[PDB]
């Protein structure tokens, strides 16, 4: 996951 | 609020 | 947005671009009135960043955009950076936006409003179109 | 890197219970999932809107937050759930  | 003057086309 | 389409210019008039002082777009946001923008807490906005309203094509020099300075950053006190929960920040503008055909506010819901699974909604932005 | 021109996509809301099939315990009550429908939000979209029409007006339901590190179009994106946050918005505006 990654911040968008 | 929430009512654009230029209507979106989807 | 991956596999989206180009918007009609000006048709999402609350959409703003958050740019750093070098002019780099790093996050979106939404105008909720002339003085306040909602964005994500994890965007890490500071008072050196700029809110750009009225933009469509970031490669054009001919658009009547508004570059608005930020007075104060209000990060939600319940934001949890470990889980990215409660991911909301308010930006109070130093200079009010001038509302027009291409710049205006989105509505906020009531706390009790219901948006059912399966409802079709819309998202907008200048994020990557391919990874 | 980011597109010059503003993009849009339509996409469905999911329930948190169903979103947990993808993301497990990472999904909290102040999150709402959308997508897994052939589109995805992606890096640089964060902070922007997820809007739904309600009584004829576009209403802010989510704030683009996080999701798949490859912006997979078959995985739901995760958005901050504005109904869970709107009391704080209103309190902050009233006090400042």
């Amino acid at each position: 996951s990654w911040p968008w | 609020c929430g009512v654009p003057a230029i209507q979106p086309v989807l | 947005i991956v596999n989206g389409e180009e918007a009609v210019p000006g048709s999402w008039p609350w959409q703003v671009s958050l740019q750093d002082k070098t002019g780099f777009h790093f996050c979106g946001g939404s105008l909720i009135n002339e003085n306040w923008v909602v964005t994500a807490a994890h965007c890490g906005v500071t008072t050196s960043d700029v809110v750009v309203a009225g933009e469509f094509d970031q490669g054009s020099s001919s658009e009547k955009i508004q570059k608005l300075k930020i007075a104060k950053v209000f990060k939600n006190s319940k934001y949890n950076s470990l889980t990215i929960n409660n991911d909301i920040t308010l930006l109070k503008l130093s200079t009010a936006a001038s509302f027009s055909q291409t710049v205006s506010a989105v509505c906020l819901p009531s706390a009790s409003d219901d948006f059912a699974a399966g409802t079709t909604c819309v998202t907008t932005g200048w994020g990557l179109t391919r990874y | 890197n980011t597109p010059d021109r503003l993009q849009q996509a339509s996409l469905p809301l999911l329930s948190n219970t169903n979103c947990k099939k993808y993301w497990g315990t990472k999904i909290k009550d102040a999150m709402i999932c959308a997508g897994a429908s052939g589109v995805s939000s992606c890096m640089g979209d964060s902070g922007g809107p997820l809007v739904c029409k309600k009584n004829g007006a576009w209403t802010l339901v989510g704030i683009v937050s996080w999701g798949s590190s490859t912006c997979s179009t078959s995985t739901p994106g995760v958005y901050a759930r504005v109904t869970a946050l709107v009391n704080w918005v209103q309190q902050t505006l009233a006090a400042n």
